[PDB]
């Protein structure tokens, strides 16, 4: 039921993270369509800072996936537009993030752009509204000032803090870069709930 | 000349041939080891290399056997050797470079873009034989590792085999470039030259002493090494004599045997619990000790030990002579070693040297600045331990009262505090040790005495109260009516009562010798000292013993008011030990432990001394039943067998149907299991048949003072069914017989461990040997609470230890956070007092009644309820989510806070002048502004009171901190109940509600990982399985034993159908392909086909849209479905076929109309081109493997479901929280969350998993966190340890962003620089050799850092330091 | 006990010689074939000053 | 060979080391089996 | 080819940075630990010197160090360490027992 | 350590003269007073049934046989008590010796056959001094009482006097009382120097003119750990703690 939960979701997704999209919404057979013929789904978004973000929903049997060079075709494909792009969601299976060669592709097209963010990710961190499960405390991005003046008044170094993966499903859901910090709310059984800041680190692929 | 200094790092290298050659001393060149009584100079053990012989000093630093050291030597070897340790290393830098030039043979800019100290073992990895040079084009040759040794290398080029010696290997890393070693991976120190060694180092004599086993591996290897020729050389391929190359490769083995023999060695003797990190370094052997059995002695208080005057005089305690102390100090002086108290040495300073008294000069005088080492005496204080100490309540300081009877050898202490030590006085021994120092002196009686430790750290609850005879004591003291009428005593008795607890005796003036006095005016006399207020029911009022049994009204409601006992009786839950709520845990909040500790012994005496004049016996007869109703536990028994023989008739005629899931022989035992359960009617006789006024055996169970009831039913009644692991006798005697007594099969409850006969009756052999077999289990598991605790003790210190409180009472290991706020309050384990908060269940109707004041006209009375309606309802929304992510915790209105405020208030409305005071407004006025204006400014308590002066910013996590105390204040500080409290009388409670939180806060440089730690391995003895050892290692999914999930349905409506339940919970289960197939075959055909050719015919007619398609070859899998399990599960045959070909487009079903024949397509079988062995065996039972795992119907991992009953709460139309009964869910048997959520029949925002590996996978840290939490919740049980001690095995397990181990895997990611606290957990050869390749730098901190280099942690008292305040002496003082 | 019956003609190390040995007043069958070794002690079940609390017992000086 | 030292305590300890027999796993060889009765004493153990 | 100890630079002096009071953020109250050591400091020098200005005799150490910190007479500072820059400097809290909250040191 | 036949093992804690124990209403009185709390837990009914049908025995001259299996029966053994003159319940009417005062309740005394437990408290006490023999490598005490060396605290004690904070008392255990010692470190190297006040020694083997000698505290076992490590080639190089200053 996955496509049917990223149809849905996906979208969520680019709400919650404060985007606008440049496309019509197909209907979902349509979703569905493209998806199993073209092997991937390109949906646009634009951020406040007038970036854009294109986000790629692929076929568990699709072309792209299981061979290397299509994906790295794609890629280069991708990156030549004339769009003012920000971040590149590739959205995969699970088992895709253990297949060592299309991580190499990866690897090579962010080595050759810098300046764009190229993200992998499994199906599930797409499959359900993340901020909404109750187990996920509510995190929150606080800017560079707020975190400075936090840090000086503690005396710590950025190193010094607990850390959060970059590929941490909130941290995801909030658009965490490594070097930001997010500042976490949870529940306590003895303080009645307690605050705690993290420092995003880089993502696991 | 030399200054104060402290090791702050600690830098670990590679030792080469030039630090040999510059620290060694001497140069050892012969073989002698003694020309005459003096050592050779020149050998090994020469004077040069330190002095491990009384006669002679040290030749190098002039310093006797104590004070030297040792230094070490040079052994100029005559061959170079490879350094064996670093072999290993060697290995990976001879396949690296080029063995001609030294140039490197890989890519340098391919590696770099990894992490340093992994980098050249990656470049090592990858194959380097056949590869050839570029600046000298030698084509590099096979490393091939030796396997007769652990050190020889050969070259191996196409076949030419070279024994690659350790001069060419010398020569080899000489040409290796500095860059290639920087740009690589290594440090400028690892250069791999220094690999090779042509000096070695011969340790200095203080680390062999005994002129050892190791002096002669150096002896051996000396006198080899002379062998060798001095100026042999070697040169690739050369030939060599078979003579030189059996002395190289011993001087070899010897050098490695001397290092790594065995891991006579010297790196055998680190390892082990026996080895030197762990007997020597991380413990001690110490003098100034004492040890002997400890005894009971009543007449000792509870921070007082009982020491034997022959250990006074052995131990000492030093006095510096000084103008304050000459006059006190001189009767220990003259007494000396022949009256007691006395002495028995003097330091003279002005000489500096220590004299026996005895042998003492005639001349002699008590000089200023002397150190009299005189006796001890009643009132020292002395450190207490008894072993295995897993608390830190394990040692504790008492004050010491000699016992100056000679024949007494024992350590006597009180009864109550035996709850410290887990001691009793079967035989058990205590350590003691009396501090002489100064320093240590002062800290054993501010810091360690045991006042301190009567709340517990880990249960935060009392530790210490009445046990066993003044439980049962206080019982009959406090009792209203005796056998002999009412329970009172004359003056003379009263007043006798009070004459040994030691207390101001109370006044009995106005009483004659013939007034009665009630047991409870006795005991309010001395509960007037420390009055509190108690109410609770006691322990003898018992709903089990209520039908019959009459209960004296006035004994069955505990009431204490302002000190006075107004009625009840005092028993184990009043006074008793572990008591939470009870006297001393109520003395203890208002005055002190030391107070309570007080109380605990004089209430004491006066049990102790009414029963001196009661008795209190047991006898054979108080465990007897009359004739009558012995009868009427027979009749109960068989009915007991009777209802147990029902079920073995149903058996004969099988009409035993299990449920769905169960066989018929695991219902069956069930149904006996509790077919054979005494009911709570085996009560009446033996309630029949004792008085409870007298009978001494009841009084000890009714009363809590020892026993239980079951006690009672097996010596009295019955024994009834043995369980061993909630299971009957299973039969172990060959095949259905328990016992040879039995036949097999045997039907009958008898024969599988009913007891029919109590003790009191008398067992039979049958029945005893059952009660053995139960016996002999509990025996066993506790044998196994010592070791498997023990084990997960050790590895969980080491894991926290370096756990510390900063000044900002963060808990951070060095610098790096691992709590922002040390237990997310900041609050001390033994400051805390569980409170009821009185808004969170009440509606919107009650709380505006209760809460809302209506008596001024005002917005300020709108706001202040607001805030109250603010408070309950985000106290219920962050409460009722955590009961979402959980199983079973439900929400409760009751917290720990640091204070009491309810209690505060009521105890100065009590003692006030004023009655109810009249209407005034400006005072309520005033009184409600002074309440808002300390909540505001409340956040200051975490930091100090100049930052409250100036009103700084606060930062937001402590505003958080301080959100249930501000919550609690508002509440019991409302205008509704704080009308009659004065504005001057607010002030005073505001006050003490600061002061009282303020010392609840936990101290900077506490080792609060040591105590969590502690109190976390605790509750796992009364549990070490599988299921802790899974959250503590860190296991991923798949190495799961135990997996479970928590699915909520889809609507609160439908919760309630439990038929709808269990629609759902059939669906998700996985029923895949393998059970549905009865029977399946892997293949003019194969017989008994010939329906499958009928088959063939009737199918192709059916549709002809299909047909057996282009691509078939030559397989038949034919199978056929069972047909029950799909009525049983209402399983299709349209499903089936429809998912068999939407999953594997490789195959036409032909499903027929049960059969069903898959074949297959060529198609198939060619994209195994990663498969070179691929034939048609084996890849079409792949296929089939591959097919036979098909999803049928349900989500993977879900092996069953069942449908469970929750309780959970929620909120109704009214605001009321009601708890609801009525709800259905489902437990899967497997964790996959993500399948869960692929499903619309599921809530998927509330999937409880028992998985942190799967939480982790799909919420995130900060959700496995609070799994983590929540899954050693459990393992903890009913009384496990406070939630802060949880919250730091979490908080420390998820720090760097991924959950952590408590093993050596975890200490390496989250301490790796700390090599030295990595050594003394598992095992330090290994750490110790990664560490010196790497270069790695070792900061100082922490436990381990510090004990393994001989220095103390900063730590408690020692971290802050203190410095001298010169202003103030320069003004005060003169020179 | 009387741990062996030729004490006098040993010596031995850590091994106690009990004077006074009593035949139990219950005596069971192992009595048969071992040399009992203890007293008949008149024992008090009661409390007396809370000196034999937990395991502990009051022994007669006499 | 497995032997131990005649600590003669008493002369039951005596007699009993004469007839004193020596030997998850490590748990389920200590318990009481059902061939124990009337060869090994049900009772005596550490 | 070198020593280890060539390439061994001692750790740079430090110069003590000392918050001013009013930035002071630890708690004004001494901590049980503190307060021992406070204590424990004063009755060993105590039996150095003997010097004090604590107006009742006593006959310990301990006994006059107790008093002269329940009294405010003892002559010590507390140094409570902040932090230790890299660029060398050791931002340190200094607090007058003298003008402190005392534990409650039964 | 005394013991009954029903295992139920006690230390002797108090031992009182004959005028301070207890007497029955006859004269008799205890050699022991046992708590009745030891009984309801362990369920050592056997002690109590020896005691009763003892009693009898005693009065009627005879020794009878208890062995285990035996058919018996409590209600009639209780019955041979009241026929033989006294109570059921094997109950008497007694005195505190102390006060002379009768207890309101019947005392259960009787004669119950008792052994002494070979684990005598003099072989198991022990009590050392500031001094006595050491150990030659590691300089810490010997082992024990046989060796007449010192007693241990393992490493779990230390844990317990961390968790305390006690660190004045680990000096003085650990450090005063084991085998501390006195270290001297070059500054400039962080490699052990030579240093000697008396016969005025003041050298590092490795700087020999830029030596800068400060003392840290040890102890010896460290000490001889550091060397076991630089005997295998693994260098240990100690960078002590900066010298630091006020301003100006
Ligand atoms: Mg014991
Ligand atoms: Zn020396
Ligand atoms: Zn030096």
């Amino acid at each position: 039921m996955a496509m049917q939960k990223l149809f849905t979701y996906i979208y969520e997704f680019i709400e919650y993270r404060k985007m606008v999209l440049l496309e019509e919404k197909v209907p979902y057979d349509k979703f569905v369509q493209m998806v199993l013929n073209t092997g991937f789904f390109r949906i646009n978004a634009e951020t406040l800072n007038h970036g854009i973000v294109s986000v790629f929903i692929f076929g568990a049997n699709g072309k792209y996936v299981h061979h290397g060079g299509d994906m790295r075709t794609l890629l280069t494909n991708t990156l030549n537009e004339k769009k003012h792009y920000e971040e590149l969601i590739l959205i995969v299976d699970k088992p895709v993030l253990s297949k060592k060669n299309i991580l190499d592709i990866i690897v090579e097209q962010r080595a050759a752009n810098p300046t764009i963010v190229i993200n992998i990710y499994p199906y599930h961190l797409f499959c359900i509204n993340i901020p909404k499960v109750s187990a996920i405390p509510k995190h929150k991005l606080i800017t560079q000032e707020e975190a400075q003046e936090f840090l000086g008044r503690e005396y710590l170094q950025p190193q010094d803090l607990m850390q959060i993966s970059a590929s941490d499903p909130p941290v995801v859901w909030l658009g965490g870069r490594p070097g930001d910090f997010v500042q976490i709310e949870r529940p306590s059984e003895t303080a009645m709930h307690a605050v705690v800041i993290r420092f995003i680190t880089k993502s696991k692929i | 000349e030399a200054g104060y200094a402290e090791i702050a790092a600690v830098q670990f290298n590679i030792a080469g041939d030039n630090d040999h050659k510059r620290q060694g001393v001497m140069e050892v060149t012969i073989s002698n080891l003694f020309e005459g009584t003096l050592p050779a100079e020149g050998g090994i053990y020469d004077a040069r290399m330190g002095t491990t012989d009384h006669h002679y000093k040290c030749i190098t630093c002039s310093h006797q056997r104590k004070q030297c050291m040792g230094h070490p030597g040079i052994l100029q070897m005559h061959a170079p050797v490879l350094q064996p340790l670093f072999i290993a290393e060697i290995r990976r830098w001879l396949r690296v470079i080029c063995l001609n030039c030294g140039a490197p043979i890989v890519d340098l800019k391919r590696y770099e873009h990894l992490i340093r100290p992994k980098r050249l073992i990656e470049a090592a990895s990858s194959q380097t034989e056949g590869k050839q040079c570029y600046v000298c084009k030698a084509v590099h040759p096979k490393i091939v590792k030796d396997s007769e040794d652990y050190f020889t290398f050969w070259a191996d080029q196409q076949g030419k085999i070279d024994k690659l010696y350790p001069q060419i290997i010398r020569e080899i890393f000489s040409r290796v470039t500095y860059d290639t070693v920087v740009k690589l991976g290594r440090s400028k120190n690892s250069h791999p030259e220094k690999l090779v060694l042509k000096a070695i180092q011969i340790p200095p004599i203080s680390i062999r002493p005994g002129i050892h086993d190791i002096n002669n591996v150096i002896q051996y290897l000396v006198r080899k090494n002379l062998l060798i020729p001095k100026d042999l050389q070697i040169v690739r391929g050369q030939k060599i004599p078979l003579n030189i190359d059996r002395n190289l490769q011993t001087i070899q083995q010897l050098y490695y045997n001397f290092l790594l023999d065995s891991v006579p060695s010297i790196m055998r003797r680190l390892p082990r619990k026996e080895g030197r990190i762990r007997k020597s370094l991380l413990g001690s052997q110490v003098w100034s000790i004492s040890r002997s059995t400890i005894c009971g002695n009543s007449d000792l208080h509870l921070d007082e030990v009982g020491y034997p005057i022959s250990f006074a005089r052995t131990l000492q305690v030093a006095e510096t002579v000084q103008h304050y102390n000459i006059n006190r100090l001189m009767p220990y002086f003259l007494n000396g070693k022949r009256q007691y108290p006395g002495c028995s040495r003097v330091y003279k300073q002005i000489t500096q040297s220590v004299h026996d008294i005895e042998g003492l000069k005639q001349d002699f005088r008590l000089e200023v600045g002397d150190i009299l080492y005189r006796d001890v005496v009643t009132g020292d204080v002395a450190f207490f331990n008894r072993q295995p100490s897993l608390e830190r309540s394990s040692i504790g300081v008492h004050r010491i009262v000699v016992l100056e009877n000679p024949k007494i050898s024992t350590f006597q202490m009180n009864v109550s505090a035996c709850a410290w030590y887990n001691a009793d006085f079967d035989g058990d021994q205590m350590n003691l040790w009396v501090p002489w120092s100064v320093m240590s002196r002062v800290e054993a009686e501010l810091l360690c005495s045991v006042r301190n430790w009567f709340i517990s750290t880990k249960s935060s609850g009392p530790v210490n109260g009445q046990v066993q005879d003044s439980t049962v004591g206080s019982f009959l003291l406090t009792r209203t009516n005796t056998p002999m009428g009412k329970n009172v005593m004359n003056k003379l008795h009263a007043m006798g009562l009070f004459q040994t607890t030691q207390t101001d005796p109370p006044c009995f003036a106005n009483y004659s010798p013939t007034d009665l006095l009630d047991g409870k005016s006795v005991v309010s006399m001395l509960l007037r000292q420390t009055p509190i207020n108690y109410q609770r029911a006691p322990t003898w009022y018992s709903e089990v013993y209520a039908p019959y049994m009459h209960y004296n009204k006035q004994d069955i409601s505990t009431q204490i008011r302002n000190g006075e006992l107004i009625e009840g009786v005092l028993d184990k839950k009043a006074v008793g030990a572990g008591s939470s709520g009870g006297i001393y845990h109520l003395i203890s909040r208002r005055y002190g432990p030391q107070q309570a500790l007080k109380m605990i012994f004089a209430t004491q005496q006066l049990a102790l001394n009414y029963v001196r004049n009661a008795g209190f016996t047991v006898s054979t007869a108080d465990m007897l039943l009359t004739p009558e109703a012995h009868q009427e536990v027979q009749e109960i028994i068989n009915e007991l067998l009777l209802e147990s023989e029902e079920i073995n008739n149903r058996l004969l005629h099988g009409d035993i149907m299990p449920p769905i899931g169960l066989t018929t022989h695991d219902f069956y035992e069930k149904l006996q299991l509790n077919a054979l359960k005494f009911p709570d009617r085996i009560l009446k006789p033996i309630m029949n048949s004792i008085n409870p006024e007298t009978n001494g055996l009841f009084q000890m169970v009714a009363t809590g003072a020892k026993g239980s009831n079951p006690n009672m039913i097996h010596i009295m009644a019955g024994i009834g069914q043995i369980e061993i692991n909630t299971q009957r006798i299973q039969p172990q005697f060959s095949f259905g017989r328990t016992l040879v007594y039995y036949p097999r099969f045997a039907l009958e409850a008898q024969a599988y461990g009913f007891i029919c006969n109590s003790y009191i009756a008398g067992l039979t052999s049958p029945e005893f040997i059952f009660g053995e077999m139960n016996g002999r289990f509990d025996l066993i598991n506790k044998a196994l609470s010592t070791s498997s605790t023990g084990y997960a003790n050790r590895k969980a210190i080491f894991g926290l230890q370096s756990c510390i409180v900063d000044y900002y009472r963060r808990v951070s290991i060095d610098t790096r956070l691992v709590q922002q706020l040390y237990g997310e309050d900041g609050l001390d384990a033994r400051q805390l007092e569980t409170v009821r908060f009185e808004t969170i269940m009440l509606s919107d109707q009650e709380l505006e009644d209760k809460f809302k004041y209506t008596g001024i006209q005002s917005p300020l009375f709108e706001e202040e309820f607001s805030r109250l309606k603010k408070d309950r309802d985000k106290y219920r929304q962050i409460f009722l989510n955590v009961e979402n992510f959980n199983f079973s915790q439900l929400l409760t209105d009751v917290r720990q806070v640091p204070v009491n405020v309810a209690s505060i208030v009521k105890n100065i409305l009590l003692s006030s002048t004023s009655g109810v005071l009249p209407f005034d407004e400006k005072s309520i006025l005033q009184k409600y502004a002074m309440v808002k204006t300390f909540c505001k400014n409340l956040p200051y308590v975490f930091i100090n009171n100049i930052q409250e002066r100036l009103q700084t910013p606060i930062p937001v996590y402590l505003k958080r901190a301080a959100s249930l105390m501000r919550m609690l204040i508002r509440i019991e500080l409302a205008t509704v109940k704080t009308l009659n409290i004065t504005c001057e009388q607010m002030s005073a409670i505001l006050d003490l509600i600061r002061l009282q939180y303020t010392q609840s806060l936990i101290n900077y440089g506490e080792a609060v990982g040591i105590l969590a730690a502690q109190s976390v391995s605790e509750p796992l003895t009364q549990y070490g399985i599988v299921r802790p050892q899974e959250i503590f290692s860190a296991k991923p999914v798949e190495a799961e034993q135990s997996s479970e999930m928590l699915l909520r349905l889809k609507n609160p409506e439908v919760e309630t159908n439990k038929t709808y339940a269990q629609e759902i919970a059939n669906s998700i289960e996985l029923i895949t392909f393998e059970r549905l197939i009865l029977q399946w075959h892997l293949l003019v055909m194969y017989p008994d086909f010939a329906s499958d050719v009928e088959w063939m015919t009737d199918f192709l007619e059916n549709h002809p849209l299909l047909q057996p398609p282009e691509d078939i070859a030559n397989w038949c899998i034919r199978l056929e479905l069972n047909k029950t399990t799909m009525i049983l599960k209402s399983i299709s045959l349209e499903s089936i076929i429809n998912s068999l070909r939407a999953k594997h487009p490789n195959t036409y079903i032909m499903h027929s109309v049960i059969i069903i024949r898959i074949y297959l397509r060529e198609s198939a079988f060619r994209r195994s081109t990663n498969t070179r062995m691929a034939t048609d065996e084996k890849i079409a039972v792949n296929v089939v493997d591959k097919l036979l795992n098909s999803t049928i119907r349900g989500i993977p991992g879900i092996k069953n479901a069942n449908v469970v009953k929750l309780m959970r709460h929620r909120v109704d139309a009214q605001g009321k929280l009601v708890r609801l009964d009525n709800i259905y869910a489902i437990k899967t048997n497997g964790t996959n969350i993500f399948g869960a959520m692929l499903d619309d029949n599921i809530d998927p925002y509330t999937i409880v998993s028992s998985s942190i590996g799967d939480t982790m996978e799909l919420y995130g840290i900060e959700a496995a966190r609070q799994k983590i939490i929540s899954e050693i919740r459990t393992v903890m049980g009913d009384k496990g340890p406070n939630h802060r001690h949880l919250l730091m095995y979490a908080d420390l397990m998820t720090r760097t962003g991924q959950v952590t181990s408590l093993e050596k895997a975890g200490l390496n990611a989250r301490e790796p620089s700390n090599v030295l606290l990595r050594m003394a957990l598992s095992s330090p050869v290994q750490v110790l050799t990664d560490a010196a390749v790497d270069s790695a730098v070792n900061p100082i901190y922490g436990i381990a850092a510090p004990t393994l280099m001989g220095s103390v942690p900063r730590i408690g008292t020692m971290y802050s330091d203190i410095i001298m305040d010169e202003k103030y002496i320069t003004e005060n003082y003169k020179s | 006990g009387w741990y062996c019956f030729s004490w006098p003609y040993r010596v031995d190390m850590n091994r106690f010689f009990q004077f006074y040995n009593e035949m139990p007043l219950v005596k069971t069958i192992a009595h048969n074939y071992v040399i009992p070794n203890g007293l008949n002690t008149i024992v008090a079940y009661m409390i007396y000053g809370g000196y034999n609390q937990e395991d502990s017992v009051i022994v007669s000086q006499s | 060979v497995s032997t131990q030292s005649l600590e003669r305590k008493n002369l039951l300890n005596t007699i009993s080391a004469l007839r004193t027999v020596n030997t998850e796993r490590a748990d389920m060889m200590r318990r009481v089996h059902a061939s124990y009765p009337g060869y090994i004493c049900v009772a005596q153990s550490a | 080819s070198p020593s280890i100890c060539e390439g061994f630079v001692q750790a740079s002096s430090q110069t003590l940075v000392i918050i001013p009071d009013n930035e002071r953020i630890t708690s004004n109250v001494l901590t049980t630990f503190e307060a021992t050591r406070l204590v424990a400091v004063r009755a060993q020098q105590l039996a150095i010197n003997g010097s004090t200005m604590l107006k009742k005799k006593y006959s310990s150490p301990i006994d006059i160090a107790k008093q002269e910190l329940f009294n405010r007479k003892i002559p010590l500072l507390v140094m409570r360490c902040i932090k230790v820059t890299p660029e060398g400097q050791k931002i340190v809290e200094i607090w007058n027992p003298r003008e402190m909250g005392i534990p409650l040191l039964d | 350590k005394m013991s009954s036949r029903s295992g139920n093992k006690g230390i002797a804690a108090l031992a009182l003269p004959t005028s301070d124990m207890p007497f029955t209403e006859d004269g008799l009185q205890p050699d022991l007073i046992v708590n009745p709390h030891s009984h309801p837990s362990r369920m050592t009914n056997g002690q109590m049934i020896e005691t009763t049908v003892g009693l009898a025995n005693a009065l009627q001259g005879v020794v009878t046989d208890g062995t285990a299996f035996l058919p018996i029966n409590v209600q009639l053994l209780s019955e041979r008590l009241a026929q033989e003159g006294l109570r059921f319940n094997g109950c008497q009417k007694m005195f505190n010796g102390q006060t002379g005062e009768y207890f309101d309740a019947a005392i259960f005394i009787g004669p119950t056959y008792h052994q002494r437990l070979q684990k005598f408290v003099l072989d198991d006490r022990y009590a050392v001094a500031s001094y006595g023999p050491t150990d030659a490598l590691t300089g810490q005490p010997l082992d024990g009482k046989r060796s007449h060396g010192g007693l241990r605290l393992g490493e779990m004690e230390h844990w317990v006097l961390t968790a305390q904070g006690a660190m004045q008392t680990i000096i003085e255990k650990s450090h005063d009382d084991s085998d501390g010692c006195i270290s001297y470190i070059c500054r400039n190297c962080g490699e052990p120097a030579i240093y000697n006040a008396s016969h005025p020694i003041y050298k590092c083997m490795n700087c020999d003119v830029q030596a800068d000698i400060g003392m840290v505290d040890s102890r010896r076992s460290s000490i001889v750990f550091q060397h076991e490590m630089r005997a295998a080639n693994v260098n240990i190089t100690s960078v002590l703690s900066p010298r630091v200053f006020q301003p100006a």
